[PDB]
């Protein structure tokens, strides 16, 4: 990712990051959570580039989707119950209505 | 001719008129008290749908009792109370000897501290001036039975103190009852005397005779009264300042109320009139339950309104006065019992907010909050209702919205908190500000916790409604408020939710964007019902209604256009986005911004999203031109011209966000550079400097359209100057300069580094600057003059770069080889191009001419040693370098011009160590 | 106040019109016969707008029906692109320049719709097709044709529109030959 970032080739960038973050998703796993550390930096650091391009506005978007399911997660893995509600309504893929 | 310069120069001016004229509707909204201030007979104005999601209240959360208070109350023997300090973020609760102060920010800190005596209330107050050290923030003052304690809060942070004990005086056994502050530190005591007193403290001592730096008056003994004991006084029950109008106001236990004028320096005590409200409301009742009544509490009314201050009656019933008389009587809602009966122990108000606590149960308080709700006075301003000669004579303008909760446990205070800067914005103008302001927080103390209770704001409700999904509150709502205005909150919903977002390079500017709290379904749906709400754009005739005194010639009357309600809801979104910087000066008079980054980072963030909803909502159809309009059938063509009108002045609205982004985006870059280093320094003249606190952000946005180079410019010349006397790099500070606010600059920076060169010589720094030189010419090839930089490079004899140069240039005049294919018919671009690649080819041969001329004078001059061979070689070797950098060229055209300058050169020889197919 | 059905109001009555009474009928294509609905459609409102504004002729949609058999009768638009192709094949378009103008107008329209919806390898490999590809060159040679017969009678605004829509015509193709030549890589 920092290679393919050293020529702007951005869709490559979204398309390896929701890969790996999405096998690993769930996982209690050491590269799950440095992985994600990595995108809350490739976040930080460079979304004003990764939301620019004419492809990848939809994995753009699953990575501004992923990165809330790890948080998701992250809640769901430490008991906090009621943030992690707070986090699954606030990424609107469930329904809480008919 | 048609000319497309003066049509949008025209456009932009007229949608400059149509923001001034939306912007003084921001700012005249009427205060409707006005209406009312002459009705004799009570008010019962409560507005309701029928449905929950209209509340204008709602509990954010709730927090109990840390488990020390809690083991306090289990512990208390004589006495509790309850307080709060939005003032420094902190509640406090008393228990017998001991003083708490909490933490209701989201740290919970305890601070715990013990007095010797039982405390009887406790206040908190700004300091006296130059009186402590600058580090104490506050002073609190304790009272007791026996004495008052002033402790000064010292702070380490922001959030931090130390509670420091500094002065305390005696009671003289007069149990105070209530204690009230001024900005200028003088602080005011209610005795159950009867009696106002006030605290001379003092850094340093009193009188010059003395040892006194703290000292008790009493303001209302009267001198002869201490000798006759003419009936005691009431016990007064409460005070309140109001600094706004400079006044201290004191409620006595038999309602009868005081004024007193403190003075426009806090100078005095100067006692104005007595108000005697139950003698007051039967003088009404005589001039068109009850026996029992008394007034529980005073509160402060709006310094912008008529009405000074509130009284409220053991009914719910409340009074608002003037210093003159009482001016209206206003009802409780009917969520207070209809048995009259009801046991209301605490009320509240602050700024078109009221509640009142009443007792359900020992365990239970029903909690009624109404709020003043704008809807008929927001819609009368900005639609003009073509129900003429409604006969609003009687019509009661202060409509509240009335909202019910039931609460366990004693509710024993409420406050407004301190989400908000500088002053809260007046009830009926908080849709002014509505997007800057975070929605009105009240904190609601009692025994058992603290709830924390938001007014929602009118987006926020309109956020409610349509989570509703509804579509009858939701029509209701666009009704009840105006298309116009809920359009604008449409917008303003849209602007709030995550599809909105035009990133800003946050590798400059780093994460403060506008809170993303609405969902895409709330967004879209908002959308929605804003195309379903919209209309189309129609002229019409202002019916000019005719009083019958007779003919003389009428007016002929116009026809004149409605826009639509999306334009006119977006119109009064961008409005209010603008309402505090288009009539402000943008540099204060000491030489800084007047907007600190964090704003110009908010409203840069509202122009975005308002910029992305104009290119998402299709109001402006992408690609079509700008309508050319010229100078059962007739009434085509009168939509025919009302949709092209609205689809101009949409562009002329689109233009003027851009400029507004791209003026709020060059203060941001001048703010990081040192904003006063940049303006101290510049260009513009002193005159200019001494007037800048009188230009606008408005003028400044018109400053360009009447070279006249802009105060914008001018800053520009100054950051630019800066970067180059201090070394720093110029081109990453100016890609953003160009992508937020490339030939024309970097044509200049290569000219600058080369007339470095010029300056300072030959070296491993300058002979890099003409590296640098010929990339960034190359970067912009072939937007320059290159003969006039083919000079420089010969005046430095960097002769090298030259000949790419003179080749990528003649490229660019050509990337479609047209000039390669030999035509029998050529175009007249084949002829110019040809033209243009003879004459860059042409400064080749101008180049080899000069080094072939340079080395004939030099020989001309050496006459008489050996030596200047080394001279002679590297001379033709530079030539046979240009030649060979020539020879790699595919265009035939360099090659014939180099093969006829080797052949008039008599070098005959070089042909022989050629092989290229243009040699035959 | 004699209500102003608008050029809009007309085809957003009619396209619910043909689109509810197709939910209960489609694929019967006796009760439903979707060559039959388009050919007489478009030849009705190209008669009933021929005649309004040079605005009129901006509330009207270029997919006014072709959007709506896909998005409500679920009709897939390679079926559509095809029944365009008989349509203009079958058809009196061949008639009248204007008339020849507007439905290949819709017909690239509808083809800008399907180049949007377009996902897998194999749709790639349809769109590349002869057949397609020879059909859209024939469209834009015609399109051009006629175009070029009459620049010297049309406005100036209009003229544009068409210009406009030439460059689209000829990205289409580059589009269809592009997925082409995205098959040796």
């Amino acid at each position: 990712i920092e290679f393919w970032i050293m020529i702007e080739e951005y869709p490559r960038v979204l398309e390896i990051y929701n890969s790996r973050i999405s096998v690993l998703l769930t996982s209690i796993s050491s590269e799950r959570d440095q992985l994600y550390q990595f995108g809350k930096q490739l976040f930080n650091d460079y979304q004003g580039r990764l939301k620019t391009t004419s492809t990848a506005r939809t994995s753009y978007l699953a990575f501004e989707q992923l990165l809330k399911l790890c948080d998701f997660f992250d809640l769901y893995n430490k008991e906090k119950y009621q943030e992690a509600i707070q986090k699954i309504e606030n990424l609107e893929i469930l329904p809480i209505s008919e | 001719p048609f000319n497309k310069e003066e049509d949008l120069k025209k456009i932009f001016l007229n949608s400059i008129e149509s923001i001034d004229s939306s912007i003084d509707k921001v700012a005249t909204i009427p205060d409707p008290t006005l209406k009312v201030l002459y009705k004799r007979d009570p008010g019962f104005n409560y507005f309701d749908g029928g449905s929950y999601f209209w509340s204008t209240l709602v509990i954010e959360k709730h927090i109990e009792l840390p488990q020390e208070i809690t083991n306090g109350y289990l512990s208390t023997s004589t006495k509790s109370l309850l307080g709060l300090f939005p003032e420094i973020g902190r509640a406090w609760i008393s228990i017998d000897q001991t003083l708490y102060l909490w933490d209701y920010r989201d740290s919970g800190e305890l601070i715990s501290h013990n007095l010797s005596q039982i405390i009887t209330n406790c206040a908190l107050i700004q300091p006296k001036k130059n009186t402590f050290k600058d580090a104490v923030k506050k002073v609190m003052v304790v009272c007791t039975h026996v004495e008052i304690f002033l402790f000064a809060l010292c702070y380490s942070n922001e959030t931090k103190f130390e509670i420091l004990s500094t002065l305390s005086i005696p009671s003289d056994n007069i149990f105070i009852t209530d204690i009230v502050g001024t900005k200028e530190g003088r602080i005011f005591l209610s005795g159950q005397d009867g009696n106002i007193y006030e605290i001379e403290y003092s850094k340093d001592n009193l009188f010059w005779f003395s040892n006194e730096k703290i000292k008790k008056i009493n303001l209302t003994q009267t001198f002869f009264n201490s000798f006759i004991n003419l009936s005691k006084k009431k016990e007064i029950i409460q005070l309140i300042y109001d600094e706004d109008r400079y006044l201290l106001y004191s409620l006595s236990k038999d309602s009868t109320i005081n004024v007193y004028s403190l003075g426009k320096i806090g100078d005095k005590f100067e006692h104005l009139k007595t108000i005697y409200p139950i003698n007051d409301i039967d003088s009404l009742f005589n001039n068109n339950s009850r026996k029992n009544m008394v007034i529980m509490s005073i509160h402060i009314s709006p310094k912008e309104t008529e009405f000074n201050f509130i009284a409220i009656l053991s009914s719910g019933e409340r009074l608002y006065y003037t210093l003159n008389r009482l001016a209206y009587i206003r009802s409780p809602p009917n969520n207070v019992d209809n048995n009259g009966n009801s046991n209301i122990h605490y009320t509240y108000y602050s700024n078109g907010v009221f509640f009142t606590a009443s007792e359900v149960s020992d365990q239970e308080d029903r909690l009624v909050g109404t709020t003043l709700f704008g809807n008929d006075i927001i819609k009368s301003h900005y639609e003009t209702s073509k129900s003429g000669f409604s006969n609003q004579i009687s019509q009661d303008t202060l409509s509240e919205k009335s909202n019910l909760f039931s609460i366990r446990g004693r509710v024993s205070v409420i406050k407004e908190d301190i989400v908000n800067d500088g002053k809260p914005t007046v009830y009926y103008k908080e849709l002014s500000n509505e997007h800057m302001n975070t929605p009105r927080r009240f904190l609601c103390l009692n025994s058992l916790g603290l709830h924390f209770i938001s007014k929602l704001r009118y987006v926020d409700l309109l956020q409610n409604i349509l989570s509703s999904n509804n579509p009858q509150d939701i029509d209701n709502f666009f009704d009840a408020f105006g298309k116009i205005i809920a359009s604008s909150l449409c917008i303003s919903l849209y602007c709030s939710s995550p599809h909105s977002s035009i990133l800003l390079h946050d590798q400059v500017y780093s994460g403060i964007s506008i809170p993303k709290t609405t969902t895409t379904r709330i967004a879209d749906l908002a959308m929605t019902f804003l195309r379903r709400k919209s209309g189309k754009p129609q002229y019409y005739q202002p019916v000019v209604i005719q009083q019958m005194f007779g003919d003389m010639g009428a007016p002929v009357n116009k026809t004149e256009l409605m826009y639509s309600n999306a334009y006119n809801g977006l119109l009064a979104y961008l409005a209010r986005v603008l309402y505090p910087l288009w009539n402000q000066s943008v540099v204060t008079s000491a030489g800084c911004s007047y907007w600190s980054i964090v704003q110009l980072q908010l409203f840069q963030s509202h122009l975005s999203n308002l910029l992305s909803f104009l290119d998402i909502s299709q109001l402006i159809p992408k690609g079509q031109e700008i309508p050319i309009i010229k100078i059962s059938s007739n009434e085509i063509y009168g939509e025919d011209e009302a949709i092209k009108n609205e689809k101009r002045s949409l562009i002329g609205l689109k233009n003027i966000i851009v400029k507004s982004i791209q003026i709020l985006n060059l203060f941001l870059i001048l703010s990081q550079y040192n904003f006063k280093q940049l303006f101290d320094s510049s260009s513009i003249e002193l005159d200019i400097k001494r007037k800048i606190d009188l230009l606008k952000f408005r003028d400044i946005l018109n400053s360009d359209i009447l070279t006249s180079n802009s105060t914008l410019t001018l800053l520009i010349d100054s950051l630019m100057k800066t970067l180059n006397s201090h070394n720093i790099n110029i081109d990453q500070v100016s890609n953003q300069l160009e992508t937020e606010c490339k030939e024309n600059r970097e044509l200049y920076k290569v000219k600058e580094k080369l007339n470095m060169v010029l300056r300072d010589g030959s070296t491993y720094f300058t002979d890099s600057l003409v590296k640098d030189s010929a990339l960034i010419l190359d970067s912009i090839s072939p937007n320059y003059n290159l003969s006039e930089i083919v000079d420089l490079f010969i005046a430095i004899k960097a002769f090298n770069y030259v000949t790419p140069l003179c080749l990528q240039y003649a490229q660019d005049l050509d990337p479609r080889g047209i000039t390669l294919i030999p035509s029998n018919n050529p175009s007249d671009e084949f002829k110019l191009k040809l033209s243009q690649k003879k004459s860059t080819f042409q400064e080749i041969i101008k180049l080899l001419n000069f080094i072939q001329s340079d080395n004939n004078n030099n020989n001309n001059n050496s006459g008489g040693g050996g030596g200047d061979n080394n001279n002679y070689n590297n001379t033709f070797e530079i030539i046979d370098i240009i030649i060979q950098q020539v020879l790699v060229c595919q265009d035939r055209l360099a090659h014939e011009m180099i093969y006829s300058w080797i052949l008039n050169n008599g070098m005959t020889s070089k042909f022989f160590e050629i092989n290229t197919p243009f040699i035959t | 106040d004699g209500l102003k059905i608008s050029v809009g109001g007309v085809i957003e009555s009619l396209v619910s019109k043909i689109s509810n009474i197709g939910y209960d009928f489609y694929p019967n294509e006796i009760t439903f016969p979707v060559e039959f609905i388009i050919n007489y459609g478009e030849r009705a409102i190209f008669n009933f707008s021929r005649n309004k504004s040079e605005a009129e002729k901006k509330e009207i949609s270029p997919n006014w029906l072709t959007s709506s058999l896909h998005d409500h009768v679920k009709i897939d638009y390679w079926i559509l692109v095809d029944y365009y192709n008989n349509t203009i094949e079958k058809g009196s378009w061949k008639e009248e320049d204007e008339s020849l103008i507007y439905i290949t107008s819709v017909y690239f329209y509808l083809v800008e719709s399907l180049i949007n919806t377009i996902q897998t390898a194999t749709e790639r490999r349809l769109f590349s097709s002869k057949q397609i590809l020879q059909s859209l060159e024939n469209r834009e040679s015609t399109f051009k044709s006629i175009f070029n017969r009459q620049r010297s009678s049309l406005n100036q605004e209009t003229i544009k529109k068409l210009e406009q829509l030439l460059i689209k015509f000829e990205k289409i193709i580059s589009i269809s030959k592009s997925f082409k030549d995205f098959r040796g890589y």
